[PDB]
């Protein structure tokens, strides 16, 4: 490695002596990437191991399942799981991709060359650099279309994936008609993130999020091609800071934003999400509550459980009036031009949506850290945290880290590239060229 | 004097009026040297309309000599602003007076300065002495990189 | 003046597995209940008593507690 | 649960979740050794 | 008259901060 | 106090990481931080003798006036009702 | 040699040992 | 025939452990690239191939 | 020139008495509609249906309330999480009845502490220091946001964010430990630990800085190793320093995420029924009357 | 326990990977 | 109530885009050193 007199960077810093070193951050990330990976196969066969098919995937604390299940491997209709091998072969393929990328970033970080700009011209950059670098950017944004095409194409030409709107419960459809109309795409970008409007979040049927998928796959190859044969326009070059911090920090801005989308997604969205899998949200807990005990009720003309919106709707009562916004899959069909309708509130309510709901009722969003599932006042009985409520806690905290991380690395950036990272100039400082406050 | 005092203060760090007068005296004496530096600019641009080349070369080289250090403008300059004018003057002036490599590193020290108005170069008739030296084009180029690789999206297409 | 050698290391191996030893003896052999008086799982609860225990007493602190700790 | 031809395997894969924490320490036990030179 | 007496007391408060955000003696 | 205190901490760490000369005379310029701060939140310090005693004066001030309404509440003398709003 | 701070050492670290023993004895037992 | 597949994800279990062990230490070594230039480059062929030889195993387990 | 030249000119100006960045320029106009609606609110302003059943909360000066129980009641319940403008309401006297000001002023305050966020750093830069001010003065801005903004959307309804008043700040913190276990939480005890030593640091620091005053850093450290058996930390003041600023923000910024993280229904330990006997009968612990105050809270806390 | 000892045995093993590499290292003389 | 809705929408988006052109205004961080 190096030490601090020939860095200046002390060893809590050390990662700070790879800027200027091509081959030794190259290999870096190799291994990071490896990291990730081996993460990603450990836990898949973790959770393949620990894993019981005849109980619900949210009973238990399972969080990648969901994903490959969702994906629309192993599930037949309803959620029950056909079969479990997907889910090894995945992990299984992960953990030896880890392998190979893990000897890829050590052969880079610790015996390839320090500095890959000279006996390597096509993978040699300098930070300064205004050409190298976008064509860096357009070949990842080449990568990334490549993937949501890949996305698209599973989704469209394979098995299919899992509709959670299909008429009698969730099934695995194959996509035949995706909504390519660019209005209802960034309709969803322009809306509201307040009350019934959730900008993004608010996606509801699976063919408006394969079109969105086709227009950003498209989208993003279009733009690593631009990038690859474009310099930056010079209002670009005037309004950024072209130097690693920089770039660094303007990743970490972004993945900050989208680390607070994830969870806010996570937490709210339940048809990326589907409810068989992840447990029901919140609203959808309240919710089937209230349906269930209003069936329960009407077995034994509001019915002690119906009122008034505040636009004028049919609403379930009680608290549930602040979740009055939820659509799920198994009240849609009850649902009226007007609210809820009561001749449908009042027969055709098939045993499959009461099933589900009172399965849903008793697993709502609620848990602790000790992992006791219930509100705060309850003895010890069960251990059920929802894991909507784990992936939104712990990507809001990632999320606001990073945040903090743009913060300092924007700060950083800036003031090395004016030449105040070291400190005032103790000769000519700018204060005592001023006049003084009044 | 009271740079004495103030430096006295400064060790201790708790500012008082030994600072207030010294920061006055750097305020006041900074606003009559940019002053005299315009005044300056403006007496070298006149003797140089009525030729008379040499003598304005040497005041905007003595107006780019008395440059302040470490200097912060309220827009986040970093350099005075009439220091990139008169660099491209000095470039200008030298370039009419042959001497093209020094001509073009002042010009280069001018772009790195600000001025970014790099049509004004190309259209610019004093250079044309600059545009004999390619080195010319190789700092414009540096400085300005048009945004369109032209020569490969042509040659991509062609296969 | 820190001294780790091996001479430390030797020394100190003997009597540090000695002091483990005696704390797993000092509670496995039931010591601890009767030193300190903590009731043992099962006999929080003897017959002619069910629920917690009350002093409601100074002076005759004594042998009310030994009388209703089922001694 | 896991495919019975990997059933006597399971007790490993019950610990592969916990390396990548590792990682972190050891890099601190490199840069102890190296004594953060 | 409490309202109005809460009210001058706040007042007051505010007056003092900006007299000497404002009115603060020199260095 | 307790709240205050903690700010002043963090304020005066901050300010003084932030204000460092570049290498008996002080280690930072506390003419750019009175400056900072007279332009940000409208008054700032200007001499380390009052700030370092205001550091220290303000838990203590606020720790004593709570020790007194604890001794206050020993004698069950509480500041409980308003009998207007009763 | 009793010196002073080997009298602090042992006094400090001696009941850390015996009072970590019992505890891992405790935690062997049921509850 | 599980039997032999787990005996050989044993092998492929020692030998990736003794990879991940050695690899390291004949990298950092001064001039240890040479000295087993294809020496460990061998070995990595035989994990390779022994990832194969479960993979193959397991359509006919 | 042109008039967007000294425009330009006079906003980014350092003479002024208070600078006013580009960051200043969205902060002013925001935290003065923030002020001045608070203000006219807290003053005179009509009770607040805080739960939707028609059972309005007063906390204006006018209607009895003094300094300390007035406050600013957080919007209805029937709102939920909907955009609530003064121009959506059916009328004014409806929407200072679903408790309008407090969105307005809560949205207000919020652009503008971050717009003031950005502004330390703005000056900062003009100056020629290191901009890392901002970053301590994320951890208050951080808790705010979860305090006033996190937590509602994590609960579905504004109406669970702080009231702005003392009262009101009393009666969310106790209906937050009642829901959820606040004080049994590691974030909490985080929270709690960095604003108690940043207190004690505060005091400490303060106290050997005024006592070594000459007519000596080395003589204070001297005393504190002696002191403390420390003698081999805090020698260099830029270290101590930096810990001074370190701890707290740290602490508040757990603090802040054990608060939004509770906002997603995920409570602090619980330790309930824990510590069992012979056949099975429960002996209580301390956590047992944590729970019997929480269980009384969560039964008062109802309406119906 | 069958089971649990050899998980114990298997996360020892795994564990000691990384300082017998870097013990190596130092002895040996390596880059570190 | 709709000249208000049109009202705060022009103050807000006069001041937004003052705040975006300020940005743009000033020039990039340089060290006139080196
Ligand atoms: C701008 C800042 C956020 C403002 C909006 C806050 C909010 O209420 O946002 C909520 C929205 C989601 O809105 C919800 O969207 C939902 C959509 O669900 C609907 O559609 C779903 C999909 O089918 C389901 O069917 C569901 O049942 C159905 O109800 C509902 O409409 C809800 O009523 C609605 O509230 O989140 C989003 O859009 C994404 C918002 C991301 C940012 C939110 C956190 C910001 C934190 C800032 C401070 C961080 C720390 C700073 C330190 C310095
Ligand atoms: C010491 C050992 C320990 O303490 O071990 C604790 C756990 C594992 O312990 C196991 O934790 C389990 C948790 O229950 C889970 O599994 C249960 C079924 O067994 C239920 O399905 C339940 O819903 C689900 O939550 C059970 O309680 C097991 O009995 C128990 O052994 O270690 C782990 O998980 C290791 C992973 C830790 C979490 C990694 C970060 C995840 C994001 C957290 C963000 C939190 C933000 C706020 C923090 C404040
Ligand atoms: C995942 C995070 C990560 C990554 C990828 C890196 C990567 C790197 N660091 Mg950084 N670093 C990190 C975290 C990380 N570090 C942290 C958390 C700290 C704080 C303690 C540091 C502190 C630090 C300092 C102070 C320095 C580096 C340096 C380096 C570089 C060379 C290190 C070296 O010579 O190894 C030598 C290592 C050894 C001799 C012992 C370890 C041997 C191997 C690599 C351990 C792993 C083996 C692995 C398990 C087996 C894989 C087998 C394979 C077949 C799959 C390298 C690019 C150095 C550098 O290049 O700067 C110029 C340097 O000076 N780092
Ligand atoms: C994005 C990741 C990435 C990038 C940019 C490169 C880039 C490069 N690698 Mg690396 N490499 C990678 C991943 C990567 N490799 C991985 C994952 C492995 C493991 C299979 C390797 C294994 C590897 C070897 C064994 C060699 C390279 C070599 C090279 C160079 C010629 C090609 C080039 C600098 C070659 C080279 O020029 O060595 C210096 C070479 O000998 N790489
Ligand atoms: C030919 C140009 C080229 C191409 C194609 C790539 C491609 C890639 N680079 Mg990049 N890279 C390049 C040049 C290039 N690089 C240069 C010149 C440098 C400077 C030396 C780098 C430096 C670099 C770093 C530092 C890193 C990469 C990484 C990656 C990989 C990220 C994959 C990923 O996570 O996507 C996610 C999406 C998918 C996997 C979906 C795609 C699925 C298939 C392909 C769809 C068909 C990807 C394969 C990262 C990595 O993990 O490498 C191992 C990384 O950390 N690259
Ligand atoms: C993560 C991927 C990525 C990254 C890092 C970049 C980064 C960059 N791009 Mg590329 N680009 C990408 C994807 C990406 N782009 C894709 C997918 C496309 C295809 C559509 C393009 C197409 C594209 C073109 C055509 C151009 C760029 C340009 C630029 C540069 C200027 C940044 C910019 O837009 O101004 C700062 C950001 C904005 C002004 C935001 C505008 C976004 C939309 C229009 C409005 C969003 C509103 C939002 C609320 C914020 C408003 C900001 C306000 C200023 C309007 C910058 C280097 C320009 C350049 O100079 O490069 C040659 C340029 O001319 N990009
Ligand atoms: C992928 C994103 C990314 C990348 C590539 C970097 C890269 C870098 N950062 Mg940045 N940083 C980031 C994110 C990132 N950072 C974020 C999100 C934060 C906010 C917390 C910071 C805050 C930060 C500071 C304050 C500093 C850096 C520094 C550095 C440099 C040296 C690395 C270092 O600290 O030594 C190697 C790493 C360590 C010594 C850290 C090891 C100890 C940490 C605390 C372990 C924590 C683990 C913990 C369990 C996580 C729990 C999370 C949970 C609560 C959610 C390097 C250029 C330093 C520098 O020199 O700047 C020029 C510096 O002073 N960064
Ligand atoms: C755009 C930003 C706008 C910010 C507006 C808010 C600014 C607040 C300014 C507060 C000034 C307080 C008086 C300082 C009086 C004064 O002149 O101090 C002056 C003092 C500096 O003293 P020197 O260093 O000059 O002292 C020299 C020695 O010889 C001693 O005199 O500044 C401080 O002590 C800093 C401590 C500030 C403490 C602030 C406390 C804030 C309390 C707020 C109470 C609110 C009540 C609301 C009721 C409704
Ligand atoms: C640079 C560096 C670093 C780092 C490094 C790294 C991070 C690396 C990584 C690496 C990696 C990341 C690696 C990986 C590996 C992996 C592997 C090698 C794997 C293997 C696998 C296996 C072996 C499996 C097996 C199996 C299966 C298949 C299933 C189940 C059963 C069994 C278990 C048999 C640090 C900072 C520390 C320090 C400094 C230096
Ligand atoms: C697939 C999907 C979808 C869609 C998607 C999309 C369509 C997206 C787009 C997105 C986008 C389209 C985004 C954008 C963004 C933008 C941004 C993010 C911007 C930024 C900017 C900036 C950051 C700037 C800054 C600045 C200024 C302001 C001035 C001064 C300078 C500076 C640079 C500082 C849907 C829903 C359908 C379905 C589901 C999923
Ligand atoms: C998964 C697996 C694998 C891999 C493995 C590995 C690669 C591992 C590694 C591991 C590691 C790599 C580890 C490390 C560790 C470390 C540790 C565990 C530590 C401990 C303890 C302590 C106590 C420490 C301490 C310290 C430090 C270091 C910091 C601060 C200072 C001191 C000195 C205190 C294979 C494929 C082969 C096979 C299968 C299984
Ligand atoms: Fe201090």
């Amino acid at each position: 490695g190096r030490d601090q007199e020939t860095t200046g960077f002390a060893w809590w810093s050390g990662n700070a002596r790879l800027i200027n070193l091509s081959g030794k951050l190259l290999g870096a990330h190799v291994a990071h990437a490896g990291l990730i990976v081996f993460w990603a196969g450990a836990m898949n066969l973790f959770e393949v191991s620990h894993f019981v098919p005849e109980k619900p995937m949210y009973e238990q604390g399972l969080i990648l399942l969901p994903h490959i299940a969702t994906l629309g491997y192993g599930v037949g209709p309803g959620g029950e799981i056909i079969d479990t091998f997907p889910y090894f072969v995945s992990g299984v393929l992960h953990l030896i991709s880890s392998a190979v990328l893990g000897f890829g970033g050590v052969y880079h970080s610790l015996i390839g060359p320090e500095t890959l700009e000279e006996s390597y011209p096509f993978f040699g950059y300098v930070w300064k650099d205004k050409n190298k670098m976008t064509n860096i950017l357009g070949y990842h944004l080449i990568m990334l279309g490549l993937g949501a095409w890949l996305l698209v194409w599973k989704a469209m030409y394979f098995g299919g994936v899992y509709d959670t709107w299909a008429p009698g419960g969730g099934d695995v459809r194959v996509i035949t008609n995706p909504t390519t109309n660019a209005a209802v795409i960034f309709g969803y970008l322009v809306k509201s993130p307040f009350g019934g409007d959730g900008w993004i979040c608010s996606v509801d049927n699976m063919e408006d999020i394969i079109g969105g998928h086709i227009w950003i796959g498209t989208l993003e190859i279009l733009g690593g091609i631009w990038h690859i044969y474009t310099t930056p326009w010079p209002w670009a070059r005037r309004a950024f800071v072209w130097s690693g911090e920089a770039y660094l920090s303007y990743s970490l801005g972004a993945i900050g934003v989208m680390g607070f989308i994830a969870c806010c997604m996570s937490w709210f969205n339940n048809t990326a999400y589907p409810s068989e899998f992840y447990g029901p949200t919140g609203p959808e807990a309240s919710q089937s509550q209230a349906f269930t005990f209003l069936v329960r009720d009407q077995r034994l003309g509001l019915g002690k459980y119906l009122m008034r919106s505040p636009t004028g709707e049919i609403i379930f009562g009680g608290e549930t009036m602040r979740f009055w916004d939820f659509r799920g899959p198994w009240l849609e069909p009850l649902r009226g031009p007007n609210g809820l309708d009561l001749n449908k509130l009042k027969n055709d309510i098939q045993p499959w949506q009461e099933r589900r709901a009172a399965e849903y009722m008793t697993h709502a969003p609620l848990g602790s850290l000790n992992s006791v599932g219930g509100v705060a006042t309850e003895i010890n009985a069960v251990n059920f945290v929802s894991p909507r409520s784990w992936l939104a806690c712990s990507h809001f905290c990632l999320g606001f880290f990073f945040f903090i991380g743009h913060l300092w690395h924007a700060g950083r950036a800036r003031a090395a590239a004016a030449g105040f990272e070291k400190g005032i100039d103790r000769f000519d400082e700018p204060v005592l060229s001023m006049r003084p406050l009044d | 004097a009271a740079e004495k005092q103030w430096k006295k203060e400064r060790a201790g760090g708790n500012y008082g009026a030994g600072t207030k007068e010294i920061q006055a005296r750097n305020y006041v004496q900074r606003k009559e040297n940019e002053r005299k530096r315009r005044e300056m600019f403006d007496d070298a641009l006149a003797k140089f309309k009525e030729n008379d080349i040499q003598g304005a070369l040497v005041e905007f080289e003595n107006i780019i000599a008395m440059e302040p250090r470490n200097f912060v403008g309220d827009n986040f300059s970093r350099n005075t602003p009439i220091y990139k004018v008169t660099q491209y003057n000095i470039a200008c002036c030298y370039s009419m007076l042959d001497q093209v490599e020094e001509a073009i590193k002042s010009l280069d020290a001018a772009m790195l300065s600000g001025f970014d108005n790099y049509d004004q170069i190309r259209r610019d008739k004093n250079l044309s002495k600059a545009r004999a030296n390619p080195k010319f084009q190789a700092v414009l180029d540096k400085y300005d990189e048009p945004v369109v690789n032209w020569n490969a999206v042509k040659a991509t297409f062609g296969a | 003046d820190i001294l780790t050698s091996i001479r430390y290391w030797v020394i100190h191996s003997i009597t540090v597995p000695a002091l483990f030893i005696a704390g797993w003896l000092f509670v496995s052999t039931g010591l601890a209940y009767d030193v300190f008086g903590t009731p043992r799982p099962n006999e929080y609860f003897t017959e002619d008593r069910q629920e917690a225990p009350l002093i409601t007493d100074r002076f005759n602190a004594l042998e009310q507690v030994k009388k209703l700790s089922g001694n | 649960k896991l495919p019975e031809a990997y059933a006597p395997f399971a007790p490993i894969v019950d610990v592969l979740p916990v390396i990548p924490v590792f990682f972190i320490l050891l890099a601190f036990v490199w840069q102890a050794a190296v004594s953060f030179r | 008259m409490e309202a109005l007496v809460y009210t001058f007391l706040l007042v007051g408060t505010l007056g003092i901060i900006f007299f000497s955000i404002f009115f603060r003696d020199p260095p | 106090g307790v709240l205050g205190a903690a700010l002043l901490c963090a304020i005066h760490g901050a300010t003084v990481e932030n204000t460092l000369f570049e290498d008996a005379e002080e280690t930072y310029s506390m003419v750019t931080a009175n400056r900072f701060w007279s332009q940000i939140f409208g008054v700032a310090f200007s001499n380390k003798r009052w700030l370092h005693f205001f550091m220290l004066l303000v838990p203590v001030t606020g720790l004593w006036m709570s020790a007194i309404g604890v001794v206050g509440l020993a004698l069950n003398l509480r500041a409980y009702d308003f009998v207007s709003q009763e | 040699i009793f010196t002073v701070r080997w009298l602090a050492i042992h006094g400090i670290a001696v009941p850390t040992i015996f009072f970590l023993g019992a505890i891992t004895a405790m935690q062997f037992i049921q509850r | 025939m599980t039997s032999i597949l787990q005996v050989a994800l044993l092998a492929l279990i020692f030998v990736s452990f003794a990879l991940v062990v050695g690899v390291p230490v004949v990298f950092a070594t001064p001039n240890g690239w040479t000295d087993n230039k294809g020496a460990v480059f061998s070995g990595l062929s035989l994990w390779l191939l022994l990832v194969f030889v479960v993979g193959i195993l397991n359509s006919f387990v | 020139s042109s008039l967007w030249a000294r425009f330009c000119e006079w906003i980014t100006s350092t003479e002024n008495r208070l600078y006013i960045g580009w960051f200043g320029v969205i902060m002013i106009p925001c935290l003065l509609t923030a002020t001045s609606v608070f203000i006219i609110a807290f003053i005179a302003a009509p009770p607040v249906d805080i739960d939707g059943i028609r059972e309005p909360v007063s906390g204006s000066l006018l209607y009895g309330n003094n300094i300390i129980t007035g406050a600013v009641i957080p919007t209805s319940n029937a709102i939920g999480l909907h955009f609530y403008p003064i121009w959506e309401a059916a009328s004014l006297d409806e929407w200072l009845y679903n408790g309008g000001p407090y969105q307005l002023i809560v949205c207000h305050f919020l652009l503008g502490v971050y717009c003031y966020m950005g502004r330390e750093w703005e000056l900062s830069f003009r100056l020629g220091m290191r901009p890392w001010i901002a970053v301590a003065y994320s951890a208050p801005v951080a808790a705010a946001s979860a305090v006033f903004l996190v937590y509602p959307i994590g609960q579905g309804s504004f109406s669970d964010g702080m009231p702005l008043g003392i009262s009101g700040t009393f009666n969310f913190m106790i209906v937050f430990q009642a829901e959820h276990n606040i004080l049994m939480h590691p974030f909490h005890m985080l929270g709690v630990a960095g604003v108690f030593g940043g207190s004690l640091f505060s005091a400490m620091h303060g106290s050997l800085v005024t006592s070594s005053l000459i007519r000596n850093i080395v003589a204070a450290h001297g005393y504190f190793g002696r002191l403390i058996f420390q003698y081999a930390s805090f020698n260099n003041s830029r270290s101590l320093h930096f810990f001074l600023a370190a701890w707290p923000v740290i602490g508040i910024w757990f603090t802040a995420l054990g608060l939004s993280t509770m906002a997603f229904n995920l409570n602090g330990f619980n330790f309930n029924q824990s510590v069992v006997d012979s056949q099975g009968r429960v002996l209580n612990t301390w956590a047992d009357i944590i729970n019997r105050a929480n269980l009384g809270m969560e039964v008062m806390h109802e309406r119906n | 326990n069958i089971e649990l000892a050899l998980t114990l045995v298997s996360l020892v093993l795994v564990v000691s990977a990384g300082p017998l590499v870097v013990v190596l290292l130092s002895a040996r003389g390596g880059n570190l | 109530m709709l000249t208000l809705k049109i009202f705060v929408y022009t103050v807000v988006t006069f001041f937004v885009c003052l705040f975006i052109f300020g940005f743009l205004s000033n020039d990039p961080a340089r060290n006139p050193g080196k």
